[PDB]
């Protein structure tokens, strides 16, 4: 189906001419406009008070990266390198290497912010969570340096956020 | 919602439309932020029946492109029957 | 458990309007000329 | 969101009800639109007669959407040829008749309403199921099956290394994007 | 824990020290090298030795949905006890 | 093989012929690009450049080659003319923040492992 | 009518920001001046409404 | 046939006054330079087969609006365009002359995708 | 469908199509060397390089064909064969509402007359096929750049070309002006050999060569 959107018929009735000619000569759809926007300034406005309040957001938000660790509090990254291999910007590096107890668990988990671009596969390529991307989205900074994180930088923020991220995934993970 | 029914009317007025029965903002109709567990269905073949994928072969069943003719009475067709020259929409047709 | 997911309510959402509602409102022709006219000759006067 | 045999995620409970609730005031918003751009002179004098492109030449020109739809060009992709859901749907292509700038306008507010017609046709239509295709082969598993079945764990494990492998060939595949 | 070099420089877990002169150490002049204080080797190495009179027990990690892909360490060895490879966490059986 | 098409020109005759002409279109310029793109270079450090680049692809046979690099260079005088390109397209050409690269052996060897 | 009671909230406002001198700081230090309920308080100071 | 349409729907597209007529001398131009072309042409027994069949009803049938349905085509004033075209597509292999065999058979096995 | 997964054929246009292929074919045994229907209801017209104007031309005007929307044209550049770049020209149908794929072999030197005058939607579509990849398109109204830089050089879609390219940019505060040096990244790209040493899908296996 389909429908026109411009086929008009304007009457040529005496009538009909007169709201013509009263409509250009008295500028009544401009006042229609005036009207209008003035009806908008009698409403409330929408402004955020930032950072006073912030704006609302969702469990399965993607913001900073953060290693976390199990209840027991060791590291649950194993060094799979699944993150990195499906990582659409090969912003994740990382080496693996043998590990005193055996656990061989990686010397290096260096992510770029600069070079990420926040999809949140890594999430859903570690099998064991140990890279989530928490809720956090003021890590903004002064140099481009400090946007290199690396596996300190990380496990740090990991500890950090553990608070938040840890009821996200556990009211978002039967959805994932 | 809070404005007074004085400029209610004004805005009413000069809008020419009650704007108290929808707004461009959001209130407790919105549904709460702790929303119950779900329980997301299973696949349609997730039955521990008969499931061989040697039936579901999705990437696999794909074929070349079938050869008809290469370099190595007739009637006259179409790629497809020619369009159909859809009506006015009943709702409204004319704007 | 039974399946659970975001549904409809079971008789579906409310109806939804979508026609344009521009405001068939003010005054014919005529009247605004005869009170834009009304309105000299009490300045004249 | 969109992956290649589905979606990633479900909605989350509740969703399609704020959505709902937009739905019925954004009708109020797109009138704000109309009153305030639609009749003003001083839009339609900076539109109207502004740009007109005849049919042939549209076409010719390799235009598409609504560059072809304002010019009368009486073609729509998601009614000739259908993609996914859009055959279970009713909705009017608005087709302009004079092909200048102004058609286009009336055309793409009038493509509001209809697509909040699509989004009132989905909210009651909305079936229940799965998200994605099963087949593991190119759909990553469900992260509980990824914990407790060993074929789902290989099957998730090669997807994100190596990923599914796509049948040889080739295809120019077509949808009419708003633009 | 955590351990001091020499020149201070708290040594992080995997064991990185910038030697004495090693130019690169300007980075952290008049700024703080982040290192984690809890270390995974000695944070779980304290943990309680579980004690399951099986042969084989699994090792979801608790929440088995939220934990890690399941896996069926074997409990036979009696010189040491069998942990799980993602949980690191040992298993020992009770005079078998 | 051997038998071909002519993209432009036959035989390698009319292909210097196409050469000639567009250097001295490529001879002409170096006046007024020096002038209105506000540079610092000479003319004639203009002048002989233009000859350098004309020299680099002078040992080729083939006569659709040689005068595909005539439509390739009849693709910049133009870019530059119509002050299309910038200050910074035409200093590139004038290599100039590289400290000199190393030519003999013992330079090579002394900076890397790497020929 | 109304407007009266919109004018009666607003000393309330005054009363429920502490007087004068909370009035004087909420509004010059975050540029609001509704008050709600109290919800919670860290161990910061960070208090919530 | 009826009162003459105001507008066809398509902008640049003109409302022609005499379409029966028009489709009529325009349909027999096809077959005049048809003429020209070889019996054993594929094109020739390809537009005969189409163009004196619907020839056919406009010379029988002269109302326009049932001649909407009777080809198929859409509005009869872009069908005349559209018979203009075949016109012009007649012109165009009367030099192509495409009925010879391949001018080269494909280069070894450039096809047989994937490589 | 008995079978969710799969998606479902339909032979209905898969044979009025291959219908199609036969008629387009005995038209120009001169000029369509190969015609190919594949399983997801597509049809490829193979074509000569000379063929740009007639085969166009004739999809254009042709009364049971009606092809005059240009959906694109782009090339792949298949190194291992003698005639790298491979233009593929997509035709629309409004009328029948399908699809016509066209595809023209062509070196770095043989040139292909422009099809301005069959598509003159095709005018900006060859300055970059020209940027991209390389292939001239002869009697063409310009051939500028219009994706690579100004006064950049080579044709970065061809795939012998680098991801990285050769020149990066710097602005250097000697000259006041960004200047380019040759490339040097922070990391290099860490290529994956994804590619499984197991064979896939017998369907389209290559036969023993
Ligand atoms: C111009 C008209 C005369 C001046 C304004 C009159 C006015 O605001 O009357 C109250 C009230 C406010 O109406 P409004 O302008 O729609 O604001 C509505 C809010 O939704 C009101 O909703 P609310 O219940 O959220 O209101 C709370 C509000 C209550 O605010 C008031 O009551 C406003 C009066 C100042 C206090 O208090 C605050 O927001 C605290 C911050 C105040 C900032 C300083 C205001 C300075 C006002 C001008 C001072 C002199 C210059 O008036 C009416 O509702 C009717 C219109 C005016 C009638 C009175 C005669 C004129
Ligand atoms: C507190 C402040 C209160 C007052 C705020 C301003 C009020 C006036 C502007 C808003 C108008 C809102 C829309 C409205 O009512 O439109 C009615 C209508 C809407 O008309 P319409 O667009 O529906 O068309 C109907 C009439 N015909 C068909 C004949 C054109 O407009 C008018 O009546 C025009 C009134 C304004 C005339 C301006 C020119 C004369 C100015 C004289 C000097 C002053
Ligand atoms: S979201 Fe994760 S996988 Fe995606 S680019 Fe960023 S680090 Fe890589
Ligand atoms: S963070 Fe997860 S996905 Fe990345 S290497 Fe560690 S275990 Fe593998
Ligand atoms: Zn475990």
């Amino acid at each position: 189906t389909y429908k026109f959107v411009n086929m008009r018929e304007p009457s040529m009735d005496m009538k009909s001419v007169t709201d013509r000619a009263a409509q250009t000569l008295l500028w009544t759809e401009l006042v229609r406009g005036l009207g209008m926007t003035l009806s908008y300034l009698f409403r409330e406005p929408a402004t955020i008070n930032y950072p006073f309040e912030k704006g609302p957001l969702s469990p399965r938000f993607r913001g900073e990266h953060a290693l976390r660790r199990y209840p027991s509090g060791e590291e649950r990254c194993i060094a799979c390198k699944l993150c990195e291999a499906v990582c659409p910007a090969q912003a994740i590096t990382i080496e693996a290497e043998p590990r005193a107890d055996g656990s061989r668990r990686t010397t290096r988990y260096d992510i770029d912010m600069t070079k990420c671009i926040y999809c949140g596969f890594c999430q859903e390529a570690c099998p064991v969570d140990a890279i989530v991307e928490g809720p956090n989205f003021e890590f903004s900074t002064e140099t481009h340096e400090e946007l290199l994180y690396n596996k300190e930088k990380l496990l740090n923020n990991g500890d950090k956020w553990e608070a938040e991220i840890a009821a996200n995934i556990q009211a978002d993970y039967l959805y994932r | 919602a809070s404005a007074t029914r004085v400029i209610q009317l004004l805005r009413n007025w000069a809008s020419g439309r009650d704007l108290q029965a929808k707004l461009q903002l959001r209130y407790q109709e919105i549904s709460k932020r702790t929303q119950p567990p779900p329980k997301l269905p299973v696949g349609p073949s997730h039955k521990l029946s008969n499931n061989y994928y040697c039936t579901r072969d999705g990437r696999r069943e794909a074929m070349p492109p079938s050869i008809v003719m290469s370099s190595q009475e007739k009637k006259a067709v179409t790629p497809a029957p020619p369009i159909k020259r859809w009506e006015l929409s009943k709702d409204q047709p004319y704007l | 458990s039974k399946v659970k997911q975001d549904m409809p309510p079971p008789g579906g959402y409310g109806p939804i309007d979508y026609k344009r509602n521009l405001p068939r409102r003010g005054l014919s022709g005529y009247s605004m000329f005869a009170v834009g006219i009304g309105t000299l000759l009490f300045g004249y006067w | 969101y969109i992956r290649p045999g589905g979606v990633h995620q479900d909605l989350p409970l509740g969703l399609l009800d704020d959505i709902y609730e937009f739905s019925k005031n954004f009708s109020f918003r797109i009138d704000e639109l109309e009153e305030m751009l639609t009749n003003n002179r001083i839009w339609r004098n900076r539109t109207v007669d502004i740009g007109v492109v005849t049919a042939e030449d549209a076409l010719n020109y390799g235009f598409s959407g609504v560059m072809l739809r304002g010019s009368g060009i009486q073609w729509d992709l998601r009614k000739t040829q259908p993609y996914d859901v859009y055959d279970q749907v009713e909705f009017d292509v608005p087709i302009g008749s004079r092909g200048d700038c102004y058609d286009r306008y009336l055309c793409r507010v009038e493509e509001m309403r209809q697509s909040l017609r699509i989004i009132s046709q989905c909210l009651n239509k909305m079936p229940p199921g799965e998200i994605k295709v099963d087949d593991a082969k190119v759909s990553p598993p469900k992260r509980a099956e990824m914990k407790t079945s060993m074929e789902s764990l290989i099957h998730h494990f090669k997807l994100y290394t190596e990923g599914y492998q796509v049948p040889p060939g080739a295809t120019y595949t077509a949808i009419e994007a708003p633009k | 824990g955590v351990r001091t070099s020499p020149t201070g420089e708290k040594v992080t877990h995997t064991g990185q020290a910038y030697d004495d002169g090693d130019y690169r150490r300007v980075r952290f002049s008049d700024r703080q090298k982040e290192v984690n204080e809890n270390f995974a080797i000695d944070l779980i190495a304290e943990q309680p030795v579980s004690e399951v009179g099986s042969r084989v027990i699994s090792c979801d990690g608790g929440g088995g949905a939220l934990g890690h892909p399941r896996v069926y360490i074997n409990l036979d060895k009696e010189t040491k006890t069998g942990t799980c490879g993602y949980c690191g966490l040992q298993f020992r059986q009770p005079h078998h | 093989g051997t038998s071909v098409k002519p993209i432009f020109s036959r035989d390698m005759n009319e292909a210097k012929r196409r050469v000639r002409e567009l250097y001295r279109a490529w001879y002409r310029e170096v006046p007024n690009t020096v002038h209105l793109f506000q540079l610092d270079i000479s003319v004639k450090q203009g002048r002989d450049k233009v000859r350098e680049m004309f020299m680099k692809n002078a040992h080729v046979t083939d006569p659709r080659v040689v005068d595909l690099l005539v439509i390739k260079g009849k693709m910049e005088l133009e870019e530059t003319i119509n002050v299309w390109k910038q200050r910074t397209h035409i200093m590139r050409f004038f290599h100039e923040t590289e400290a000199p690269r190393p030519t003999d052996f013992l330079s090579k060897f002394y900076v890397g492992h790497d020929p | 009518m109304e407007l009266v009671q919109v004018l009666r909230r607003g000393l309330q406002q005054v009363s429920g920001h502490g007087g004068l001198r909370g009035y004087l700081r909420v509004l010059f230090r975050a540029n609001d001046v509704r008050v709600g309920t109290l919800v919670g308080e860290d161990k910061y100071g960070n208090k919530y409404y | 046939a009826g009162l003459l349409k105001k507008t066809t729907g398509l902008v640049g597209l003109a409302v022609c006054e005499t379409p029966h007529e028009r489709l009529k001398i325009l349909y027999t131009k096809i077959l005049d330079v048809l003429g020209q072309i070889p019996k054993n042409a594929a094109y020739r027994k390809y537009t005969e087969q189409i163009t004196n069949e619907k020839l056919g009803m406009v010379k029988a049938e002269p109302d326009v609006k049932k001649l909407e349905e009777q080809l198929q085509g859409g509005q009869i004033e872009e069908v005349i365009l559209q018979a203009e075209n075949e016109l012009s597509l007649a012109r165009k292999m009367l030099r192509w002359k495409p009925w010879e065999p391949l001018v080269e058979e494909p280069p070894a096995n450039q096809w047989k995708w994937p490589i | 469908d008995t079978r969710p997964t799969i998606r479902p054929r339909n032979d209905v246009v898969h044979k009025q199509l291959s219908a199609f292929g036969q008629y387009v074919a005995e038209i120009l045994p001169k000029y369509v060397q190969q015609v190919q229907v594949s399983c997801f209801n597509e049809l490829e017209i193979f074509i000569h390089p000379d063929g740009v104007i007639p085969v166009l031309t004739f999809l254009r005007d042709h009364t049971n064909a009606q092809f005059k929307s240009l959906a694109d044209l782009t090339a792949v550049d298949v190194p291992t064969r003698q005639n790298r770049f491979e233009i593929v020209y997509n035709l629309l149908s409004l009328r029948f509402n399908s699809q016509i794929r066209v595809k023209t072999y062509t070196d770095e030197l043989t040139p292909i007359e422009s099809s301005v005058t069959v598509y003159k939607a095709a005018n900006w579509y060859e300055r970059e096929i020209w940027d991209m990849f390389g292939v001239f398109f002869a009697n063409h109204p310009d051939l500028r750049r219009i994706l690579t830089g100004y006064g950049f050089e080579g044709h970065p879609f061809r795939k012998d070309f680098p991801l990285s390219g050769y020149v990066e940019l710097r602005y250097d505060d000697e000259v006041k002006r960004v200047v380019a040096e040759p490339v040097e990244l922070a990391q290099e790209f860490r290529k994956f050999d994804l590619n499984s040493p197991w064979e896939a899908f017998p369907a389209y296996r290559q036969p023993p060569e």
